[PDB]
């Protein structure tokens, strides 16, 4: 019934198995350097009952297809929201279906670290897709470039394609032809808005503050702080440093809340991003 | 040709008229520049009309044109039009393709891709295999000389 | 003013878990950095820091983690590799409540020391603090 | 191309340098010396080459190449030349290379006697247990003379430790682990400086050593455990110090190896540090990492009974198992017979895997740092121990070998591959095996001055191939496999597919 808050109720009571899962990993290590400290690591009747006992505690492993269930939660933490799913594809189903049911995941496990090596390292080596999608997949490597010229051809001549074409476009960076590209759908603005402001012109920006603010209640996390970036920048063109202040400590207020984060969670250098905005705003 | 590809309306006299068309092509001269304009028209023609005959020949067409483009160095229209010869999806629409990426200075993963494709050529699975042959000995003179 | 790197200081105080105390000490930060950079010339903790300010005031206090992003926003985006001290374990810490009783005697004082300390501590809870004395 | 370029040390920038590019159309020789010498001191090995090496008018140019030594060492910091010197100080016993006998000393008159004893260390292979070694052996006490005008408590201990070493050829009390802090330890190390520069005569010394002196190993063996400070491990067993050629090699790579600001240390693919100064031709304890694990025994304990454990214990015995079919069943069966059951390692060793990750990405690092220069090795194979699967800290390290010795011809693991990566080790091959290849920036004079010169020692043509390889790195491919092709090339050279199978069944394969 509940969603979020059903969630945290289990996220809690899996803080507590991973506590238990982390505890004998945390036990066994100093219990068999102390058994062969003892001359005996394995060779003890209490240390085969220990090993015994840590393997009851275990099997609440619980048919790693259940495990493959609890993964299937995809916990935000990136970590074992990998682990056990490794584990569910590792030795286990090599099944056709199976395995590409789960290339799906293992795809957004690397998307959730962060960096992807295995877009090209493992589903690119397994060659998963077509020739479509090989393409597709090709632009980060060196090639990039006649990819992007179909794949924004083929955006002007199937929307959700087009959401990809700008992902793809805004991250050549080329916020010079994103400007006008199509100028003249609702996550295609965070990619544009940006070029918009970037290039830095008082009469294309004009442009598409208009577009945005026009739009009936936005109510989204992310394109709030582009806006903000860029409706601070007509009164830098027109010589008002009051409420420029006002703006970006605004944009503070915005970024200082949502998109701002846990405290580590294993990202280093994609928080730059967000960061690196704020330092320039500065 | 164009008033005429608008004077032959039936599939017999337009289909012949594409025989009509092939002869005349011949004599334009080894320049890709004419050839260029002369394929664009035929190729902004089809579309226009949005019918069973050149629908089934019009990527087919671009592709002969990015022949050209490519003996003479552009792959702008060849993957420009990719994409769309797949959803007619020629036996060549991947191995050239295949070749676009490989006349560059890219050559060992086109390699992998083509040894996947010359598995499914011994699995040639088509025609008699001897215009197919020389497909397999396209990718014949990749490790012919890697 | 003679005192160089006091970072620790500003780790201690942002490990302060209260509203007010918080707030001095990061504003202090501000005026600090501002004025000490102007000049010329650890630094990550900082930010470590801010990161669960505004973590856990993400759900309350708008104001302070506020505050605690245009500091950081005044601070930088530290290059990864370089200067990026982030944890990377934690204590489960194996202490054998079973034989070794010494290990039991580790093991016990080890639930003491861990968590019961600040929660005998910071707690604003007058029964449990009870059972803090009666069992401690 | 250098007279105005030292405005652009330009003392003869220009006379000879007027021909700068005349080996593009000894007078020259000793021009290049010095220009590439202070390339880079007005803001290669070719003379660590030409040390024991027209005639009558070159030499008569070697004047001024065979006295300006002393001229660049006051000129000159005056530090560089201390890497190649402490190189050759690990074995010590034209002018400008004729006075080096003595610059042993000559790096102790005018600056750190630090670093100096730390040379002395490696020095104290003939001092404890030739024309060079006894006019050492002599200056021993003028140099200390010297560096006077407890100097003899830094050189009275080679006595003593060289009758332990020698009664370790011959637990405590033969032993009685003695000298408590002093001038260093068994902690031979960078001596880092600037290219803080206090580092270049780095103090890692020795507060006690432990009183054991015993670990009696298969081969040989003799270590301590933590008795001096924070940490430390040594081990002064029974083997020919000449091997160290790799070991130097490794940590002096590891200069440009970290480089570039993000250019050379983002996926920073790295391996070990340490430096190493024996006793004798013989024997030796020096410093190291942690985590020490046994590969061999783990091989034996992935699948124990009648299973993955290792079965090549007659190595030297099924050495004669070799054979092309047979055999490549043999090898390739044991492939899967030794089979990878430690894969736990990392996974279940760094649980809740934010512990996973926390030493992963840089396993990831590491087992892409297997290949930093990899396919040209032509080493020896892994017997037993070679490799070492460390836990706890993500790294690899090989066993010794040597260069060439096939016998059967050897060449011309399974278990590193299915284990690896997340399901196999495919990312090996190239995610990060492209920087281990990208390397192509200034190696110029690295590789040749340091490792070119150690291959030659231990055994344009090589700057050609260098050369090629920098430009084929930055290009698609350049002409032939020169970027990715390059990747699955060199894995695919290194690893000959049923080669593994039709494999020496001393080693089983994997």
């Amino acid at each position: 019934g509940m969603n979020n808050l059903q969630v945290d109720s289990l996220r809690m009571c899996y803080e507590s198995i991973f506590r238990v899962f982390e505890y004998c990993k945390k036990w066994a290590t100093e219990f068999k350097q102390n058994y062969s400290k003892l001359h005996g690591t394995f060779i003890i009747k209490d240390t085969k009952t220990t090993n015994m006992l840590l393997r009851i505690d275990e099997f609440l492993r619980t048919t790693p297809s259940d495990l493959l269930a609890q993964r299937s939660l995809e916990t935000d933490s990136f970590e074992r929201s990998a682990l056990y799913l490794e584990q569910c594809y590792r030795q286990n189903p090599h099944d056709k279906n199976q395995n590409g049911q789960l290339l799906k995941n293992l795809q957004i496990t690397y998307e959730e670290i962060g960096d992807i090596d295995s877009l090209d390292g493992v589903l690119r080596t397994f060659a998963t897709g077509n020739l479509v999608s090989k393409i597709e997949e090709l632009q980060y490597s060196e090639n990039w470039k006649l990819a992007q010229d179909c794949f924004n051809v083929l955006g002007k001549f199937d929307p959700k394609t087009t959401t990809r074409m700008l992902k793809s476009m805004y991250d050549h960076q080329l916020y010079s032809q994103i400007i006008s590209n199509s100028s003249f759908v609702k996550e295609w603005y965070s990619i544009g808005l940006e070029a918009a402001n970037l290039e830095g012109n008082v009469q294309t920006l004009k442009n598409w503050v208009e577009q945005i603010e026009s739009l009936r209640n936005i109510d989204d996390r992310e394109v709030l702080l582009q806006y903000n970036i860029a409706k601070a920048l007509i009164a830098i063109s027109n010589e008002d440093p009051l409420r420029t202040q006002k703006y970006i400590h605004n944009s503070f207020r915005l970024i200082g809340t949502n998109f701002i984060t846990s405290s580590k969670e294993t990202t280093l250098l994609k928080k730059q991003n967000l960061l690196m905005k704020l330092h320039s705003l500065y | 040709d164009l008033s005429f590809l608008s004077s032959a309306k039936d599939k017999f006299e337009y289909k012949s008229n594409t025989t009509i068309l092939d002869y005349r092509m011949e004599r334009i001269g080894a320049d890709f520049v004419p050839n260029h304009y002369i394929l664009s028209m035929r190729k902004s023609f089809d579309q226009l009309k949005m019918n069973e005959q050149a629908d089934a020949d019009l990527g087919k067409t671009f592709f002969t044109l990015a022949q050209l483009a490519r003996n003479n160095a552009r792959l702008d229209i060849a993957s420009e039009s990719l994409m769309h010869c797949l959803e007619r999806r020629l036996p060549q629409a991947e191995l050239e393709f295949a070749e676009i990426l490989w006349k560059q200075g890219e050559n060992d993963r086109a390699l992998k891709i083509v040894q996947e494709i010359h598995e499914k050529y011994q699995e040639n699975s088509s025609v008699n295999a001897r215009d197919r042959a020389a497909v397999l000995l396209k990718f014949t003179e990749w490790l012919d000389l890697s | 003013r003679s005192t160089t790197d006091l970072i620790p200081i500003f780790a201690n105080n942002l490990k302060s878990s209260n509203k007010y105390v918080i707030n001095q000490n990061l504003d202090d930060i501000e005026v600090y950095l501002r004025r000490k950079q102007t000049e010329r010339s650890d630094i990550t903790l900082v930010l470590g820091a801010l990161l669960d300010t505004s973590h856990k005031f993400r759900n309350l206090d708008k104001d302070l983690c506020e505050k605690c992003a245009k500091c950081i926003s005044m601070i930088g985006v530290l290059d990864v590799t370089k200067h990026e001290f982030k944890r990377t374990t934690y204590s489960e810490n194996e202490v054998y409540d079973l034989n070794d009783s010494v290990q039991t005697i580790k093991f016990l004082i080890w639930v003491i020391n861990d968590i019961l300390v600040p929660a005998f501590w910071q707690s604003e809870n007058p029964s449990k603090q009870l059972f803090v004395a009666l069992v401690i | 191309q250098y007279q105005d370029i030292f405005q652009i040390k330009p003392y003869y920038s220009i006379g000879l340098y007027y021909s700068r590019l005349l080996e593009r159309k000894g007078r020259f020789e000793y021009r290049a010396i010095s220009y590439f010498l202070l390339a880079f001191e007005k803001n290669l090995p070719k003379v660590i080459t030409f040390w024991l090496d027209n005639r009558k008018e070159m030499l008569s140019k070697a004047t001024e190449d065979i006295c300006s030594h002393v001229e660049e060492a006051l000129q000159h910091p005056t530090y560089i030349w201390y890497f190649v010197l402490t190189q050759l100080l690990s074995r010590l016993l034209a002018q400008i290379i004729m006075h080096i006998l003595l610059s042993l000393a000559v790096e102790y008159p005018s600056h750190i006697l630090w670093y100096i004893t730390a040379l002395v260390n490696s020095n104290s292979s003939k001092r404890v247990l030739i024309l060079e070694k006894y006019r050492q052996h002599s200056q021993n006490p003028h140099d200390l003379v010297s560096s006077a005008l407890l100097t003899r408590v830094c050189l009275q201990d080679v006595k003593s430790i060289t009758s332990r070493s020698g009664k370790s050829l011959e637990n405590v009390a033969p032993s009685a682990m003695v000298v408590p802090v002093r001038k260093n330890l068994d902690i031979i190390s960078p001596l880092e400086s600037n290219s803080p520069f206090r580092p270049v005569v780095s103090i890692i010394r020795f507060g006690s050593s432990y009183k054991v002196f015993s670990s009696l190993k298969k081969p040989k063996q003799l270590n301590i455990i933590g008795s001096d400070g924070n940490i430390y491990g040594i081990m002064c067993k029974k083997e020919d110090v000449r091997q160290d050629n790799q070991y130097m090699q490794f940590a002096t790579t590891m200069d440009f190896l970290l480089s570039k600001d993000i250019a050379s240390r983002k996926r920073s693919l790295g391996i070990n540090i340490y430096s190493v100064l024996s006793l004798r031709e013989d024997c030796g304890i020096l410093e190291m990492v942690p985590n020490v694990v046994t590969l061999r025994s783990i091989l034996s304990t992935k699948y124990e009974s009648l299973k993955i454990k290792y079965s090549l214990k007659s190595l030297h015995d099924r050495w004669q198992h070799t054979a092309v079919d047979g055999k490549l069943e043999f090898y390739m069966e044991q492939v899967d017979k030794f089979p990878p059951i430690l894969y736990q390692w990392f996974l279940e060793n760094f649980p809740d895997p934010i512990n996973w990750f926390n030493a992963r990405n840089t396993y990831a690092r590491s087992y892409a740092v297997m290949a930093m220069v990899g396919h040209i090795l032509g080493l020896g194979d892994r017997h037993c121990e070679n490799i070492l699967l460390d836990i706890q800290t993500g790294k690899v390290l090989h066993v010794d070998f040597d260069c060439l010795f096939e016998k059967g011809k050897r060449l011309p693991t399974p278990n590193l591959l299915d284990a690896l990566g997340i399901i196999g080790t495919e990312g090996t091959f190239k995610k990060s095996s492209e920087v281990t290849l990208a390397l192509m920036r200034k190696n110029e004079v690295a590789l040749m001055n340091v490792i070119e010169t150690i291959m030659y020692d231990r055994n344009q043509k090589a700057l050609k191939v260098l050369r090629n390889k920098i430009r084929g790195i930055d290009p698609q491919d350049g002409l032939v496999l020169s970027v990715a092709g390059q990747t699955e090339t060199l894995i695919q050279e290194a690893t000959s597919e049923d080669n593994l199978s039709k494999m020496y069944i001393g080693w089983l394969p994997f």
